[PDB]
C-alpha cells in the first residue's frame, strides 16, 4: 500500500458500491428549462438595486430617481466591484461571490421609463481601471460615451470591454424638457465570454 | 469547467454533525438544512442526483452500524427494536476512526426531487423530495464504560442535473421545508462613487 | 395582425423557457376582471391553473379529473393614451411557495380568479414572497410594459412541473404576478385588463 | 439607422458646397455644452477649429503643431416633444469678419468652445456681423430645424481655405452659427445639444 | 539527469515542523523558510509546479484533518468555528500515526510564482506565489486527557520549471520574502598555491 | 555603420537571454544625463520602465495606460581616448529585489531618469543589494566595456514578466546597472553617457 491509503479525501470522486442494485429509480423525463452551465443563466439581465441611499429594501429600490431642471449634474455612479456593495445582490454579484477570480466581458443596460413627451440626453462615459472616475460633465464627454437620447431611444445596452476597476458616471448634456419625478431602469449581465474559477464558500 | 451543475452543487458537504454514546439518532435525510447547501439548492426549483455517503465515525472520551431506511420503512424506536434486523434495511459495518461509503439511488416518487411545492398533497410537506432516513448505532453489548462516537457524515450529489433556475436567497432560513422570513442591500449617496 | 381568434371567442389586440407546450377542446380566451393600476399599486399574483377554477369547460374539467395537465398563453393588457407613462413587471414564478403573512392556509395560496393583491401569505413584494429580492426575479420569462414603448405582453408558460399530470386543485404548477416597478405619474388610475387562454389542456 | 459610432465615443441619434472632406485618428464626437433656446435668444456661434483648441487630443494637437486642417460633421440637437414649436438656422460662414460691438479683438473672436450668445465684436444678428442682412446668409449650406418637420440638422463642412495647412489658433476657417427665426412658442425653454465630430483631421 | 530542475527543485522537503494539542496553527504556504529550499528557489526568478504533500502526524504523551484553504477562503478562528466545516476547503482525515497524501494544482495568479517582485502590489507582499493555508484539528471531543501530535508535512515540487537564473546566495536570511542581509569570501597569500 | 536611425531622432554610434522582443509608435532613443565615471564610483542602477517615466509621449503613456509592455535597446556610452582605461559592468537585473540601506520606501525603488548612484535601499556593491555576492551576477546578459578594447555596450533587454502586461508605475520589470570593476586609472574623471531606446513598446 502506497502512501496515503486508507484516508478520505473529500475531493476524490470514486465509484462506489451500490446499496440498492436491483432497484430501478424512476425514469428521468425532459422537464423543461434546464441549465447545465451557470454562464446560460448570467447572460439574462437582472436589476441593479443602485439607490442604495434608501434606508430600507422596496421596489423604488430598483429604481434611479431622475429629475427635471437638471443639467450637467449627475444622475448615477457606480463602482464594478461584483463582491460588495450595489453588486453583492444582484445574479452577478450572487453567483460571482461563490468563486475568486472573475475573469469576463459585461453587457451594462439601462431602460428610461418616463412619460412619452419627456426627452434628455445623458452621458454614459466608461472609465477604465487605473484612472479617476470624471466628476464634472466636461472630463466624462471628452472620453469614451455614447449620446443616449432618452426621448427618441428608450433602450440603450453598452458592452463593457474585457476587464479581468473602472467607473461609470451618467450626466445631463441638454436640459430634462418635462411634459405640461422621473425614474431610471438599470439593468446587469454577463457577455458569453465569462469565465468563472476557484469556486469558494462564502461564510 | 468549475460552473458546471455536476461540479457546483456535487461537492462532499456535511449534512448531520451528531453524537452517539455507548445511543442512537434518527435523521430525516434533508439537504436544506445546511445554509451553505441551501443557498447553493435554492438557485433551482428541481434538481435530481443519486446520493452518495461517507460516513466518518470518531470515539470521543468499535462498530458502526449505518442503516438506510428506504422510502416506507420503519424506523427504529429502542435500540433493540426488530427494526434494526430488517432485511430490506442495509446496513453497512465499520469501525470508530475508520469510514464508510456506499451510494443511494434517486429514490424520489417524480422526475426529480421538490426543493419547492406550490399547493398541497403541509405547503412544505411533500414525499417527493423525502430521500428516507439514517439511523446509526454502535453494535455492542454492556460496554462496561459509555464512549461517545461522534459520527461525521459527508454527502456528495453526483450526476447532478437542475432546472427551473431560481432568484438567489439573500436572507437567512426560521424554518425546515418552509420560506417564511422574518434590509440585505446596504446603504451607501446614489451618485458618489 | 391583431384579431386572434381562439375557439368561439375573438379579441382585439416571450416564450417561457423556449420549451413550446406540447402534448403527452377547452383552448379559449377568457378574460378575468380588469384591475385598476393606481398609483399606489404593489402588484398582482394569479395562480394557474387555480385562476381558472371556475371559468366554465376549463373550470369545471378541473374538478371533474383529478390529474391534468394544460400551457397557457397570457395576454397583460394596460390600455393607455400617449400620455401615460409607467412600466409593470410580468414574471412567472413556478412553485411559487408563499412566506406567511406554521403553514400558509389553502384560501390564499389558491385565491381563484381574484388572486391575492400585495397592497392589502406574506404581501412584502422586496422578497418576492420568499425572503430573495424582486430584482433577482428577472431570470425567470418576463417582458416589460413601457406605455412609451408598449401596451400589450404576452407570455407563453409550457406545462412545468414534476409528474407528467398532476392534481391541479391542490398544485399550482406557474403564478402569473404583475408587479409595478416605475409607478403611474399621469397629468389618477388605469385599467389592466388580464385574459388567460388555455392552451394544450390535457386531462387522465 | 440612429446609433452613429465614431472611435470610443457612442452618441444615439446637407454637404456644404457638395465637396467632401478629403486627405491631402482624432475622429471622435465632442458634446459641447447644451444651449437653453429660451424665448428670447438671439442666437449662437462657434468657431472652428477654435472650439475644439480645448477638446482632448484634438485641442492639443491643434496647439503643438502649427499648421493643421481639420474637416468635420457637426450635429446640431434641439429635443422636443411633439407639442413645441420653432425653427433655428444652422449656417456655416466661411472666414467671418466680425464687426466690432479699430479691429476685434482676439478673446471675441476666439471664443472656445462656449462660443459667443449673440443675446449678450458687434452681436446685431439683422447684420451677419458685417452690414449684411440675415435673410441673404441663406447661399451657405444651411438646414432648418423645425420641431414639427425635424428634430436634427446635420452639416458637413470641408476644409475651407486658400492654403493647404495653417496656423489653426489664429484663424477659424468656418464658423457654425444658430440663430433662431420663428422664436420657441410653448405651452418656458428648450436645451439645444451641439456635438462636433471632426473628421478628416490633418496636421504638419 | 540528475542536474535537470525536475530532479534539483523536485524533492520533497519538510516546508513546517509543528505540535499540535488535543489545538491549532494555520500556515502561509511559503517555501522559502527553509534556508535549504529557499538557497535552491533563489538560485531562479519564477519557478512554476504543481504542488503534493505527504503529511505524518505522530503523537507524544486519532484522526487527523488536514485542510487546504484555496486563496479567498477564511481561515479558522476558533477550534469549533463554521470555516472548518465550509465545502470549499478540501480536508483530508487520516490517523495519527499513518500519512496523508493529497496535490493542490498551480494555484498563483501569473503564469509562474513571484520568487522577486520589484515594485509594489509591501516590496515583497506579493499575491502571487500564494499558494493558499493549511489548517490543522484533531477531530475529538473532551478527550479526557491532552495528546501532542507532532506533525510533518512533507512538500514535493513536481513537474518543476524555472526560468531567469539569479545570483546564488551567500549569506543568511533575515526575514521572510525580504532580501535585506545583515565575509563570504575567506580570506587565503594571493600568490600562494 | 555608426548613424543608427530610430524615428524623428538620430545618434552617432548581446541579446538578453536570446528572445527577441516581440509583440503579443513611440520607439525613440531618449539620451539620459551623461554620469561622471569618477576615480571613486561605485556604480549606477536603472529602473525600466520607472527610467522613463517622464521623458515624453513613453513616461505620458506609461501614466496614462494602466497595463503596459516594452522592450529596450540600452545604448551605455563611455567615451574615450587612447590613453584611458577601466571596464564597466552593465548588467541587467530582472526583479531587482533591493535590500534597505520592513520594507524599503517608494522614492528609491523608483528614482526615475536619475537612477541611484550606489557611491550616496542598500548601495553594497558587494552584495548586489541582496546578499549574493557581484560575482555571481555574470550569469546575466553582460559585455565589458574595456577601453582597451571596446567603447560602446549594448544590451536588448525583452519584456521579461509574469503576466502579459502590467502596471508599469508599481513594478520595474528590469534594471539596468552599471558598476565600475577595475578603476579608470588615467594619467580625473570621465563621462557615462545611456541613451535609453523603448522598442516594441505595448499599452492596454
Amino acid at each position: 500500500t502506497l502512501p496515503g491509503s486508507g484516508q478520505f479525501l473529500t475531493t476524490d470522486d470514486r465509484q462506489s458500491p451500490s446499496a440498492l442494485p436491483n432497484y430501478e429509480p424512476t425514469p428521468r423525463i425532459h422537464i423543461p428549462g434546464k441549465v447545465h452551465n451557470l454562464l446560460e443563466i448570467i447572460q439574462v439581465d437582472t436589476l441593479i438595486p443602485m439607490n442604495n441611499t434608501h434606508t430600507k429594501d422596496e421596489v423604488n429600490s430598483y429604481l434611479i430617481p431622475l429629475n427635471a431642471n437638471r443639467q450637467n449634474e449627475q444622475v448615477f455612479g457606480t463602482n464594478l466591484f461584483i463582491g460588495d456593495g450595489v453588486f453583492k445582490t444582484t445574479l452577478l454579484g450572487e453567483i460571482v461571490q461563490y468563486y475568486t477570480h472573475w475573469s469576463g466581458s459585461l453587457r451594462f443596460s439601462l431602460m428610461y421609463t418616463g412619460p412619452a413627451l419627456s426627452s434628455a440626453k445623458l452621458i454614459l462615459a466608461y472609465t477604465p481601471p487605473g484612472a479617476r472616475g470624471p466628476q464634472d460633465r466636461r472630463e466624462a464627454m471628452l472620453g469614451t460615451h455614447v449620446v443616449w437620447d432618452i426621448g427618441l431611444q428608450s433602450t440603450i445596452v453598452m458592452t463593457i470591454p474585457w476587464t479581468s476597476a473602472g467607473f461609470l458616471s451618467c450626466w445631463y448634456q441638454t436640459s430634462l424638457i418635462l411634459p405640461p419625478q422621473v425614474y431610471l431602469l438599470s439593468f446587469i449581465s454577463a457577455c458569453p465570454d465569462f469565465k468563472l474559477r476557484l469556486m469558494k464558500d462564502t461564510q | 469547467s468549475e460552473t458546471d451543475v455536476e461540479c457546483f452543487l456535487g461537492r462532499a458537504a456535511c449534512v448531520h454533525v451528531t453524537e452517539i454514546q455507548n445511543l442512537f439518532n434518527d435523521w430525516k435525510i434533508n439537504l436544506s438544512s445546511l445554509v451553505q447547501l441551501r443557498k447553493k439548492l435554492e438557485l433551482f426549483t428541481y434538481v435530481r442526483f443519486d446520493s452518495e455517503y461517507t460516513i466518518l465515525a470518531t470515539a470521543s472520551q468499535l462498530v458502526v452500524q449505518a442503516m438506510y431506511v428506504p422510502p416506507g420503512a420503519p424506523n427504529p424506536k429502542e435500540w433493540d427494536d426488530y427494526t434494526w434486523q430488517s432485511a430490506s434495511n442495509p446496513s453497512v459495518f465499520f469501525k470508530v476512526g475508520d469510514t464508510s461509503r456506499f451510494s443511494v439511488p434517486y429514490v424520489g416518487l417524480a422526475s426529480a426531487y421538490n426543493c419547492f411545492y406550490d399547493g398541497y398533497s403541509q405547503y412544505g410537506i411533500t414525499v417527493l423530495n423525502h430521500m428516507g432516513s439514517m439511523a446509526f448505532r454502535i453494535v455492542n453489548e454492556h460496554d462496561e464504560h459509555k464512549t461517545l462516537v461522534k459520527i461525521r457524515v459527508y454527502h456528495r450529489a453526483k450526476h447532478v442535473e437542475a432546472w427551473i433556475p431560481r432568484a438567489p436567497r439573500a436572507l437567512p432560513y426560521t424554518s425546515i421545508g418552509r420560506t417564511n422570513y422574518p434590509p440585505v442591500i446596504k446603504k451607501r449617496d446614489i451618485k458618489s462613487y | 395582425v391583431q384579431q386572434i381568434t381562439l375557439g368561439n371567442s375573438t379579441i382585439t389586440t416571450v416564450v417561457c423557457y423556449a420549451e413550446w407546450p406540447e402534448y403527452l377542446s377547452v383552448c379559449r380566451f377568457y378574460t378575468l376582471d380588469s384591475k385598476t393600476w393606481t398609483t399606489g399599486s404593489k402588484g398582482w399574483c394569479w395562480k394557474l391553473p387555480d385562476a381558472l377554477k371556475d371559468m366554465g369547460v376549463f373550470g369545471q374539467n378541473m374538478f371533474f379529473h383529478s390529474l391534468g395537465r394544460s400551457g397557457y398563453t397570457v395576454h397583460v393588457q394596460c390600455n393607455a393614451t400617449k400620455f401615460h407613462s409607467g412600466c409593470l413587471l410580468v414574471v412567472v414564478i413556478p412553485e411559487h411557495q408563499l412566506a406567511s403573512h406554521v403553514s400558509v392556509k389553502y384560501t390564499f395560496t389558491h385565491p381563484g380568479e381574484r388572486g391575492i393583491d400585495l397592497s392589502s401569505p406574506v404581501k412584502d413584494v422586496i422578497y418576492n414572497m420568499n425572503g430573495t429580492l424582486l430584482g433577482n426575479l428577472l431570470i425567470f420569462p418576463h417582458q416589460f410594459i413601457n406605455l412609451r414603448t408598449n401596451n400589450t405582453a404576452t407570455i407563453v408558460i409550457p406545462y412545468i412541473n414534476s409528474v407528467p399530470i398532476d392534481s391541479m386543485t391542490r398544485h399550482n404548477n406557474v403564478s402569473l404576478m404583475v408587479i409595478p416597478i416605475a409607478p403611474l405619474t399621469v397629468p389618477p388610475s388605469l385599467p389592466i385588463t388580464v385574459t388567460i387562454a388555455p392552451m394544450c389542456t390535457e386531462f387522465s
